[PDB]
RNA sequence: UUUACUGCAGCCUGUCGUUGGGUUGUGGUUCUGGAUGUACAGUGUAGGUAGGAGGCAUCGAAGCGGGUGCGCCAGCAUUCGUGGAGCCGUCCUUGGGACACUACCCUUCCGGGACUACGACCCUAACUCUGAGAAGAGGACCCCGAUAGGUGGGCAGUUUG
RNA sequence: CAUCUCAGUAGGAGCGGGAAAAGAAAUCAAUUGAGAUGCCGUAAGUAACGGCGAGUGAAACCGGCACAGUUCAAACCGAA
């Protein structure tokens, strides 16, 4: 066989529990953990992750490591009148899942840039880490790399607030074609949210 | 009020009268796997669960001797429209 | 309002994740030294059920010490030794099983070595609190996420013909 | 009246353009076929759900409008 690194980083990042990722893993959430809420780094975790979500060694391509707490949907318990099936609220999971509230925070947070994808990088009892990667569409070099510059374009902007990622199509439904996308396709919302 | 435990009657299978042994008949297990089962886990969740949160209700003041009669020549059981007794026992 | 109905918060508790490293106590995981197997007597221990008979030996076959496997201080394997012939059975010790050194997986044997679920204790290194910090105190507990049961007019919706 | 309905409605938060979203099958079919997506008609108050009560409620096929296909990650080269 002739495989590239990229496939060692898979196969290491496989079941990360089994392989030295679990003990980088242990002496890493800990200088995660010290980190606030949206951190940009220099290079990639999984370099083969990011590669084939997209990412490229370039100008105008930013690397964020975001912490999303763990559990569903913390709620409040309704005040007023309710049917007993609306009042309960604790086994209330949300619709958002943790990696599109991770990328969302992440566009929050860098607002001249859009978010192209994000990938699982750690999580531990409390929190999960994801790593998102963000592109300039007014960086020359974005401008001219052919393979990115449909993001200068005018739809483009506000991908993770609009569910336009990868992600976000997994939370609507559109991951598959044919049956069980019937109240999915084109939109949650053309359906009057019925689908999911 | 008793019953023989044994006589002589009509087979609606053989289409013959033969003896035929009585046997009182005991409720079975409501499987898991019904359709009203499987609907009871699916609307289980936070709430009212409408008609599977119901109690269940009384009870007649006597009920129904349910019998089974068995054939002793085609071993096949019929079971007809039964009496109600507050005792009831086989005569041998 | 409540020991009306049905729920929902809060709280109590089991399990999973967070969650690591040691010490022992508990089950078999897995296999070395023996096939250790024996109503009746045995020349002889069914050398597992077996080509219902047929191979070895002073270059090894025994009557002995607390008898190294075992056991009825018998007897098979020749070992620490010294004593100077155990055959297979068509004389089957009139058979619970009747027996050739012939790839022993099998009720034993206790190196049980190695992973395992429960429980007890210890360590720090995660994690938590204090401090500006050195560090101090706790510590895989607690908190937290999920799930399971309880308690629950605290709260909600109703009913009370 | 509690599941249900009202209804993912009302209302809220975020994003955002002249349109937006979707979009080139890990599809739909059924014995053998079709061939991106969207929208309209139909399927049809059918299948399905439901104190199987009240009610809720598709899709495919088919007929149309308009039609459009492609770019990465990797393999090979190695700053070209």
């Amino acid at each position: 066989m002739v495989k590239s690194f990229y496939g060692y980083v898979r196969d290491a990042w496989k079941n990360p529990d089994e392989t030295y990722v679990n003990e980088l893993r242990w002496e890493r959430l800990q200088v995660w953990r010290k980190q606030g809420s949206v951190t940009r780094i220099e290079r990639p975790t999984r370099i083969d992750r990011a590669r084939s979500l997209g990412y490229k060694a370039k100008q105008g391509i930013v690397v964020v490591r975001v912490n999303v707490r763990r559990g569903g949907l913390g709620h409040v318990r309704p005040n007023r009148g309710r049917r007993t099936q609306k009042m309960g609220k604790n086994k209330v999971s949300g619709g958002m899942s943790i990696q599109r509230i991770a990328e969302v925070r992440a566009d929050r947070r860098y607002p001249n840039l859009e978010v192209l994808n994000s990938y699982w990088v750690g999580e531990d009892g409390k929190h999960k880490w994801f790593e998102v990667i963000l592109v300039d569409p007014h960086h020359p070099v974005i401008k001219s790399d052919k393979n990115l510059n449909w993001v200068c374009d005018p739809s483009s902007r506000g991908r993770a607030t609009r569910g336009k990622t990868s992600a976000g199509r997994k939370g609507r439904g559109m991951a598959t074609r044919g049956k069980g996308t019937e109240k999915t396709r084109p939109s949650i919302r053309a359906y009057k949210s019925r689908g999911k | 009020m008793k019953i023989p435990k044994r006589f002589r009657t009509y087979c609606p299978f053989c289409k013959t009268h033969n003896e035929v042994v009585v046997e009182r008949v005991k409720k079975g297990q409501a499987s898991s796997m019904t359709h009203i089962a499987r609907q009871k886990k699916r609307q289980e969740g936070i709430g009212n669960s409408g008609k599977f949160s119901k109690v269940p209700g009384g009870d007649k003041p006597t009920k129904r001797i349910w019998l089974r009669y068995r054939c002793t020549v085609c071993k096949k059981a019929h079971q007809r429209p039964c009496f109600r007794a507050k005792k009831f026992e086989f005569k041998e």
